[PDB]
């Protein structure tokens, strides 16, 4: 038997769900046929409507106390939470309900972690994340806008590997990815090191690869895989492509001051 | 109220079926629809479940920290929007970004369209059309056979074949469907052979696969995928092909990937994509007949692509910009987005408020207003937790209505490409006279959820062919020298003028989409946003005029109306993205 795994959409951008397939060790194809039961997952499942209601009703019955929840997306509070609405009920009351039951839950994402930019000043709709409405299970944070596939792919395969909850850290972050610092493993931290810095876009330094830093890069300041796991089969990262960490795996990013100053 | 607006006529009573979710779309949607007593659809509704309010969000920020914020609205239709974002600013302050940003800039919108359609046919769409257990039936032999005379892909062979039948067997009878879960498996609207079947859930999965490589465009401009990254004033990937530090920069190396993975992604929609249309196609003929809804009559696109950099005018723009009336394809409208009178969206039956008795009246999004104001009408079902059924003679949307001077219109690909034909570009009419041609239809076959699923077939393989055209012309500039990626005369804010109006646009892959922003002392005053799925999935407005998803629901025949598989086609067939129309 596969660990069933019910992935909610909330409030969101649909980006981590997009994120997860790009995943390359294992194929997100190779997660859903071999891995896992991704068994409800609003956006590419076959089913709709109250057949997609039945399937998701049929797999909480039956794989009851035993099975994973997935969420991204978080929920909005203001308006009784009808700024999302879910087969005619608020979000709110589906995620109660659907991790009522569950061994574990996973947020994917800054959505779902902290509130992401939904949350950003002055967050109209009372956007707010899982581990403020669901309390009484064990939560995982995966954060970052979106998290990085083959972290999100590693954390997966890791507990169905250990049959474990991976070491938090007090943030609920997996300490295995989000332990470190983006700087502190930044290859362009030599330059930072001796002053060698991007001033101004394409300069010099921009060419040559300096340090970001002036540039308003909150590497120094976050925590994720980019600088090491990288992104897309590791072929790049942020800061490795010319543009300094937004800082967008921590909470409140967006209301930390401008991306281009440097806080 | 049964009333007639454009063509159709509406008819709010007989049996009605509810689609709440609506799977296989990115975000949150609600369909209502009525049937009459012949299991004809006599009504159709379309609630978005959903919002956020970026329009709000944005008060009173930096004007270039803008894109990193809108971007993350959708991470399906990802980076149309903070591209729009900088257009619009830099549109505002009058920044001219050199020609590598306008090229590096193209090739990611172009790896988008190519990624999306992609993703949208197979991972949302074709489960519509495709039988998952039907597939079972299937004989390997002339599965492999089938396929090879569909196209000269490779991974055809009969072994191939059966083993992948063999794990999707394995998978079924374990009883744990996953995504297949209460599918609509033998449905008698499914309509193609077991052979047909399995060649498509193996592209299905095949997609799935290499989708994840498209993307890596992205990923070396832009840092990551989905959600890259952008500049005011052109990109931050700076080039340096061949002095010191050309590893910490864009050199050569980089570009060999890029040009690696584009020639990869022209070839998958060329041999498996596009095809796999035209045989689902065949089977499915008389879906040309159903779903044009605003096809044939009303149709809007702002263009996309400059050629050469800064120059926004139609005469520059690769992919058509325009606007149709009546089915008056001979007169083919300009669009001007500083026109008032021109591109408005009202709110009448959406929870927003534009004040008191203004709310019959619609607005210019210089001038727009997002302040929310749920509230349900006389007719409606349900307590303030709980929705029966929605009144939709008054407010019953998330999405406002917008409308071009007073009409509603349908954007997208098939709007596009309608546009594009009818101005005569043989880039864009060749292709679909050839498509007609193999299914043996005519040009009238285009107005339909079918013809709707071939635009988007057809521009997958066209945005390919820009892809590699704007790579070729950032190779040209390279080669005579010019390595420039930004400019930053205007990067500073206190450069700025004390206050600028601004319109950034885009054509991104759902349809038209446009930001108007307004700066004032040095922070943003307005900003508005009307995406393409805004426009299609829009309410009703002050005219009780439909929009185009409804209007395309409107003459369908529901087999088994328990199981609304033909609803979901023609929705689906627009591309839904509902946190893309809501913001
Ligand atoms: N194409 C596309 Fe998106 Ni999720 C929409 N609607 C865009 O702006
Ligand atoms: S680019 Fe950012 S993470 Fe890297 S050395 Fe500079 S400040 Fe640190
Ligand atoms: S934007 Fe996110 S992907 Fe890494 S460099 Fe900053 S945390
Ligand atoms: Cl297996
Ligand atoms: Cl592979
Ligand atoms: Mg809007």
């Amino acid at each position: 038997p596969r660990t069933p795994v019910i992935w909610l959409h909330g409030l969101e951008c649909t980006c981590c769900t997009e994120s997860f397939i790009r995943s390359a060790h294992p194929l997100a194809k190779d997660a859903i046929l071999s891995l896992i039961s991704l068994d409800y997952d609003d956006t590419i499942m076959a089913a709709a409507g109250q057949q997609a209601e039945q399937a998701l009703a049929d797999v909480m019955r039956e794989y009851k106390g035993n099975y994973i929840v997935a969420v991204e997306g978080n929920a909005p509070l203001n308006e009784d939470g009808m700024f999302c609405i879910l087969a005619g009920e608020p979000f709110l009351e589906k995620l109660k309900r659907v991790s009522a039951d569950a061994k574990a839950i996973i947020a994917w994402g800054s959505c779902a972690s902290w509130g992401c930019v939904q949350a950003a000043r002055p967050n109209p709709t009372k956007a707010t994340p899982v581990h403020k409405l669901i309390t009484d299970k064990p939560i995982i944070k995966v954060p970052g806008c979106p998290p990085i596939p083959e972290v999100m792919s590693a954390v997966i395969t890791y507990m169905l590997a250990f049959d474990r909850i991976p070491p938090l850290d007090r943030l609920g972050r997996p300490k295995m990815f989000y332990g470190q610092r983006i700087h502190d493993k930044c290859y362009r931290r030599a330059h930072f090191d001796a002053g060698q810095f991007v001033e101004a876009w394409d300069d010099e330094g921009a060419r040559k690869g300096y340090c970001l830093y002036k540039m308003g890069c909150k590497g120094p300041t976050t925590y994720n895989a980019c600088s090491t796991v990288r992104w897309n089969d590791g072929v790049s990262f942020p800061i490795q492509s010319g543009h300094g960490c937004l800082g967008c795996s921590e909470d409140g990013f967006w209301d930390y001051g401008s991306f281009y100053s440097r806080a | 109220y049964p009333y007639q607006t454009q063509g159709f006529t509406l008819d709010n009573s007989g049996r009605r079926i509810v689609v709440d979710p609506v799977t296989r779309i990115e975000g949150h949607m609600r369909c209502e629809v009525n049937i009459d007593s012949n299991n004809v659809i006599t009504n159709a509704v379309s609630t978005g479940t959903m919002w956020r309010g970026l329009e709000v969000i944005l008060k009173g920020r930096d004007p270039r920290d803008a894109w990193a914020f809108v971007e993350r609205i959708c991470g399906v239709c990802t980076g149309t929007h903070a591209l729009t974002s900088i257009r619009a600013v830099e549109n505002a302050l009058g920044i001219a970004i050199p020609d590598n940003a306008n090229c590096i800039r193209n090739m990611m919108q172009a790896t988008l369209h190519v990624h999306d359609h992609l993703v949208h046919f197979y991972h949302l769409h074709a489960l519509d059309w495709v039988d998952v257990v039907a597939a079972l039936k299937a004989d390997p032999h002339q599965t492999s056979a089938i396929a090879q005379s569909l196209s000269a892909w490779p991974l055809s062979s009969p072994g191939y074949f059966r083993d992948l039948q063999n794990r999707l067997k394995r998978f079924i009878e374990s009883g744990q469907l996953g995504p297949f879960r209460n599918g609509y498996w033998g449905h008698p609207a499914m309509k193609l052979p077991p052979e047909a079947n399995l060649l498509a859930v193996a592209h299905y999965l095949e997609a799935l696969d290499f989708q994840k490589e498209i993307v890596k465009i992205h990923t070396v401009f832009g840092g990551k995928n989905p959600h890259p990254n952008w500049l005011v004033g052109g990109v931050p990937c700076a080039i340096n092909l061949d002095e010191t530090g050309a590893v910490g920069a864009v050199n050569m190396e980089r570009l060999n990937l890029v040009s690696s993975i584009i020639q990869k992604a022209r070839q998958f929609c060329e041999q498996v994509y596009l095809p796999d249309v035209l045989l689902i196609a065949s089977y499915y003929k008389d879906w040309a007949k159903i779903g044009g809804g605003l096809s044939s009559m009303n149709l809007l696109a702002y263009g996309e692509f400059p050629d050469n950099p800064n120059d926004y005018s139609a005469s520059n723009l690769l992919l058509p910009r325009g606007a149709i009336i009546n089915g008056r394809f001979d007169e083919i409208h300009p669009v001007d987005l500083t026109a008032p009178d021109e591109i408005q969206e009202f709110v009448t039956h959406s929870w927003y408020t534009y004040g008191n008795g203004n709310n019959d009246k619609g607005l210019h999004p210089w001038d727009g207003l997002t302040e929310p104001q749920l509230v349900m009408g006389e007719h409606y079902k349900g307590t303030k937790t709980f929705i029966e059924q929605v009144d939709e003679s008054a407010k019953y949307s998330w999405i406002k209505s917008p409308r071009w001077k007073g009409h509603a219109m349908e954007v997208g690909p098939l709007a596009r490409y309608l546009i594009g034909y009818h101005q005569n570009k043989p880039e864009f009419k060749e292709p679909v006279d050839q498509l007609l041609s193999v299914l043996k239809l005519p040009k009238e076959a285009l107005f339909s959820t079918l013809g709707r699923t071939a635009a988007r077939a057809l521009e997958s393989v066209w945005a390919g062919n820009t892809l590699q055209y704007f790579f070729d012309r950032l190779m040209r500039n390279l080669k005579s020298g010019d390595t420039a990626t930004a400019n930053v005369t205007l990067w500073e804010p206190d450069t700025w003028p004390t206050s600028a109006k601004g319109v950034g646009f885009s054509e991104a892959p759902r349809g038209a989409l446009g930001h108007w922003i307004k700066i004032a002392n040095q922070k943003i005053d307005s900003y508005q946003c009307v995406v393409p799925t805004t426009w299609n999935a829009g309410p009703r407005d002050d005219k009780g005029q439909i929009g185009a998803y409804e209007a395309a629901l409107m003459g369908t025949k529901l087999a088994v109306p328990d199981q609304p598989l033909e609803i979901l086609r023609t929705l689906h067939s627009f591309d839904p993205c509902l946190a893309c129309s809501t913001h």
